[PDB]
């Protein structure tokens, strides 16, 4: 076994060769000098990371304020127009003319049902809507199993017909409004601009189950946060069909809870016990609701009934106050069948003062007494519902928000504040949106106090959408490096804006399906959940980010500079980088906005090209036909001007961009002149580099492709034969290697992918990158990244010239920070270049992690797609592992004793890069292998929420709470 | 009412009206087995 000194000299010569090749062939220094030699085509501007957050916060506040002013108008007009409605009950001679969405578009139907008359709209096509909209009238959605023609439905379609003009004037007052919707308490939903519903009833094969009264925005704007305690009855008498209906009902009831509401599911049969692992009110987010549902589906029925025990347990759960609650509505939902004990004793002993409501559900077709249940219901300010079949569940397990809303109405004008929803996916396929709701009150005879019987309930809820592409336009991120960004936060932790919030639903657990119990034509339902992604679950979690989070949740301003691990774009690496979080509150609302800037990003470059001759000269360079003189050129698809749109076919986009910049003079009337000036200046610099330097040495020994990726989208790969071998993204802010090589202060090797279909091992090469770095006025800058693709063969032969090809005395590998194989010494390893080393030598890798050369961090990805297990794709949680260097010491000598044998190894880190040379006794010596050490997204289900509720994250609640008004009616049951 | 009294606790939505739950409903369920009409289905619920 060679000594330490010879190995050190080997890695010294190897590192020197690699670094000098990359430095003298990529052209780092030359690009630096040409970025520094001009100093007159551009200027250096500062990023005042406080002024930026303030401006963005005010723009967001102003946008949400303009969306608020368009809501109080709708609500005023709706209240006034319904007050003056006469309630006619014969609609034959006076037809109600309206556009029922989800009706057929073939122009020869002419339905005209009794009392109603449809409309055939024009349906122009639109932007800001990925569909066809008609700005002439509002569309109506009526749930599938609600007849359109009932005197209750035909009346809503009468007095709502006077909303369309306020819809129109709101829209023409602010042309960037998305859907406006009035969702009323009779199932209807009247939205504008009209657009055909995505699922017709049975014109396609699939059904639509959309009830505006179950939506998050409606259930939010129709009541105040709750403390529910579902009290299932698992006595022996509920066995049979009653138990099945109780399970389905409890699940469909949980589906009506949001993240501000707290819930727990008890269960009593001569003994009151919890149904799950919780034992106190938990926060009712997607994971806790999943736990509760999975625990309720296991309920069995056996024993005697005892209402006193169950109600003692429920009332004692509703008095904890040692935990975090919503503190607003204390209600008990008793799911039972029928009984004989009303138990006045417990109701006098626990809520003699009537603070806790009771809603009693009597489920099934049985012959038991319901007198006691109705008494419990409408003695404790509650209500009484009957659920005889699976069809009545959806309508009875949602109608208690008519009872909970009485105090909000008796509060009057005090109870009309716009409040914004979580991020969720639009039902008309607009992406992710937030909706702002405001309830609408029923005031008939309000100046003389006539009825006040129908005037305790609301009519509906008025909502208006705000897409997240509307918010991501007020936070422009193109004067920051690929590393800095904006992100906002609820008073709940959940994230509203992030670079890691994707349009997919948040996954829970591990997906399991039983293909052998699903008829092919049954139309399974899909989902309703919001995309509630916590802030600590979008990034890596320090205990300083926990501090920043709990500090910006309670509306504080400030700043904090620290050092953190950042996970690269491709989830394979980790970098120790400095960051600066500066946050502020959004004044009008309860959001908080933060900006993350990495020091070295406090200055940016502003183009100053005004000599139109230089502009035209630079613009000449990005034209396809002269590629052989400048190299394949990609241009990032940013919106430089209003006309052209990102094409996703970058040749299409480059052609449109060139024909645009020449099709309109450099006057730039409607163009984002800063983006374009920067792109053109950048193209000039890059082309000058390519012509003056890469053209002189047309071919080098090891190089395969020399590229430059910079700010302004300009990507240039020199030999066009290598332009077909650029699998990177053209938007330079998504180039993983770019964001990685900006962090590091040296060269970075990107190990290619393995066993993924494409040119990936020998045709392309191994990518090496270094970030250009210039000093203008003593100000650091990193404007571009230069690179190289190293030929594998030349590296092999420089590697061999004691290691010999296919030796069996020892193995000699080269890995990177991340544990990925780059250059081996066995011709079967070298076959699998780019694979994780713990997959081809697990013992050595576990030992390396043990002796503290490779540290690792594990995290969860909550929006993943998986193939379902056994118990097309589903959404799933995937655990991700990432390895990196922790100790900054170079050499590590030792020996692993793998059982009755021992192989000695020596590892040495090639300084000035991120490479580690390992040399070990051969693996054929010891016939040991524990098991592979896989680094890949492993589908998991943790963390266990049974333990997170014992010590939950910080959270602040809404302080407006409308319950317990003393002029209520509560003569209903 | 002893043998099949309250044992028709089936987990489906199928309806079974001829059962032995109370006396007026066990008398009707016995009269029908006595007139030999559809008595072979009152046996399959009792066997299942
Ligand atoms: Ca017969």
């Amino acid at each position: 076994f060679p000594s330490a000194v010879t190995i050190k000299s080997w890695v010294d010569k190897m590192q020197e060769d690699l670094v000098t090749l990359a430095k003298t062939a990529s052209g780092v220094h030359q690009l630096v000098d040409i970025y520094e030699k001009y100093q007159d085509l551009y200027t250096v501007e500062p990023n005042n990371a406080r002024q930026l957050v303030e401006i963005a916060a005010r723009d967001i506040e102003k946008l949400l304020s303009n969306r608020s002013k368009a809501l109080v108008r709708l609500a005023l007009e709706a209240e006034k127009v319904q007050a003056a409605h006469q309630w006619r009950e014969d609609f034959a001679s006076n037809e109600v003319v309206y556009y029922n969405a989800k009706d057929d578009l073939d122009p020869e139907k002419n339905d005209s049902e009794p009392g109603s008359q449809r409309i055939k709209p024009v349906f122009i096509d639109d932007a800001n809507f990925r569909r066809q909209v008609s700005y002439q009238h509002a569309a109506v959605h009526i749930p599938t199993d609600i007849y359109e023609g009932s005197t209750i439905v035909l009346n809503e379609l009468n007095w709502t017909s006077a909303l369309d003009d306020v819809f129109k004037k709101n829209r023409e007052e602010d042309p960037s409004l998305l859907w406006q919707v009035f969702g009323s308490a009779t199932g209807l939903a009247r939205y504008y601009p009209a657009s055909p519903w995505v699922d017709n009833s049975r014109t396609p094969n699939k059904i639509d189950l959309y009830d505006v009264r179950r939506r998050p925005w409606y259930i939010q704007g129709a009541a105040s946060p709750k403390d529910m305690l579902i009290l299932v009855d698992v006595s022996g008498s509920v066995s049979g069909l009653t138990l099945k209906l109780i399970r389905t009902s409890v699940s469909e009831m949980l589906e009506t809870l949001s993240d501000d509401d707290f819930v727990n599911v008890a269960s009593f049969n001569s003994n009151a016990q919890d149904v799950s692992c919780f034992q106190h009110l938990v926060q009712a987010n997607v994971r806790n609701k999943k736990v509760l549902k999975d625990a309720v589906n296991n309920i069995t029925a056996k024993g005697i009934t005892d209402y006193k025990k169950g109600f003692s347990f429920a009332f004692e759960q509703l008095l904890n106050y040692n935990v975090s609650r919503a503190n607003c509505n204390k209600i008990i939902m008793l799911f039972t069948d029928g009984g004989e004990e009303r138990a006045q004793e417990i109701f006098a002993k626990y809520n003699k003062d009537k603070k806790v409501r009771v809603f009693t559900f009597s489920v099934g077709q049985h012959n038991y007494d319901r007198g006691p249940i109705q008494w419990m219901a409408c003695e404790n300010k509650g209500y009484y519902y009957e659920i005889p079949s699976i069809g009545a569940i959806r309508i009875n397990t949602q109608e208690y928000l008519d009872v909970l809303g009485r105090p909000m109405v008796l509060a009057g004008d005090k109870a009309k504040q716009v409040q914004w929803t979580n991020v969720y996916l639009d039902a008309l396929e607009l992406g992710l949106v937030i909706t702002g709701t405001l309830p609408v009150f029923n005031i008939t005879g309000q100046f003389e106090n006539k009825t006040n019987l129908k005037n305790q309930l609301i009519l509906g809820v008025m909502g208006v959408d705000v897409s997240l592409e509307d918010i991501k336009r007020l936070t422009p991120r193109f004067t920051l490096c690929p590393n800095g960004y904006y992100f906002a936060i609820d008073p709940n932790g959940y994230v509203l804006l992030h670079p890691n919030l994707q349009p997919k639903p948040i996954g829970v657990g591990i997906p399991t399906i039983n293909l052998r119990k699903r008829r092919p034509n049954v139309q399974n339902p899909k989902s309703q959940e919001p995309v509630t992604l916590d802030f600590l679950d979008a990034e890596l979690e320090n205990d300083i980010k926990v501090e920043i989070r709990n500090k910006m949740i309670d509306g504080e301003s400030g700043e904090k500079t620290f050092r953190t691990l950042v996970k690269s774009q491709d989830e394979r690496y980790i970098d120790k980088g400095n960051r600066t979080y500066t946050w502020t509150p959004v004044n009008g609302t309860d959001y908080s906005l933060a900006l993350v800037l990495p020091t070295y990003s406090f200055y940016y470059i502003k183009a100053k090209i005004e000599e139109t001759i230089t502009q035209a000269r630079y613009s000449e360079t990005l034209k396809p036909d002269n590629f052989e003189e400048s190299g394949y050129t990609f241009l990032a698809p940013r919106d430089y001007c209003s006309d052209l749109k990102p094409s996703d076919n970058n040749t299409e986009f480059l052609l449109n961009f060139n024909e645009f910049i020449d099709r309109k003079t450099p006057n730039n009337p409607s163009c984002n002149t800063d983006l374009i000036n920067r792109v053109l200046l950048d193209a000039g610099f890059t082309n000058e580099l390519v012509q003056n330097y890469w053209s002189k040495q047309k071919n080098i020994k090891g190089v395969k492709a020399r590229f430059v990726v910079t700010d302004g989208g300009i990507t240039r790969v020199y030999p066009k034969e290598a332009g077909e071998n650029w699998q990177e993204n053209p938007e330079t802010y998504e180039d993983s290697f770019y964001k990685r090589s900006l962090d590091n202060d040296n060269y970075v090797f990107t190990a290619p992918y393995f066993n993924k279909s494409g040119p990936g091992a020998y045709e392309s090469g191994i990518m090496v990158s270094k970030a250009v770095e210039i000093y203008i006025q003593g100000k650091l800058l990193k404007p571009a990244v230069v690179g190289i693709k190293i030929d594998v063969n030349s590296w092999i032969e420089n590697f061999t010239k004691d290691c010999k090809r296919n030796s069996d005395v020892m193995d000699c590998v080269i890995l990177d920070d991340g544990g990925f194989l780059l250059m081996a010494n066995h011709d079967d390893y070298t076959n699998q270049i780019g694979r994780f080393f713990g997959e081809i030598d697990p013992s050595l890798m576990r030992h390396l992690v043990n002796i503290s050369v490779y540290a690792f961090n594990k995290s969860y990805d909550y929006q993943s797609v998986c193939e379902p297990g056994a118990a097309s794709k589903q959404s799933c949680i995937t655990e991700q592992t990432q390895y990196f260097f922790d100790n900054d010491s170079k050499s590590f000598s030792g020996v692993l004793d793998c059982g009755n044998c021992s192989r000695i190894f020596h590892v040495e880190k090639l300084m000035n890069t991120n490479l580690i040379f390992i040399m070990v006794e051969s693996k054929g010596t010891c016939p040991c292998d524990t098991r592979l050490l896989i680094q890949a997204e492993q589908t998991s289900d943790g963390p266990d929420p049974c333990d997170m509720v014992k010590q939950p994250r910080y959270r602040k609640g809404p302080d407006v709470c409308f319950d317990n008004n003393v002029l209520e009616d509560y003569t209903d049951c | 009412m002893q043998l099949f009294g309250g044992r028709y606790d089936f987990e489906d939505t199928e309806v079974r009206r001829s059962n032995f739950d109370n006396f007026p409903q066990a008398l009707i369920s016995v009269f029908q087995v006595l007139t030999g009409e559809d008595w072979n289905s009152v046996m399959y619920n009792g066997i299942m």
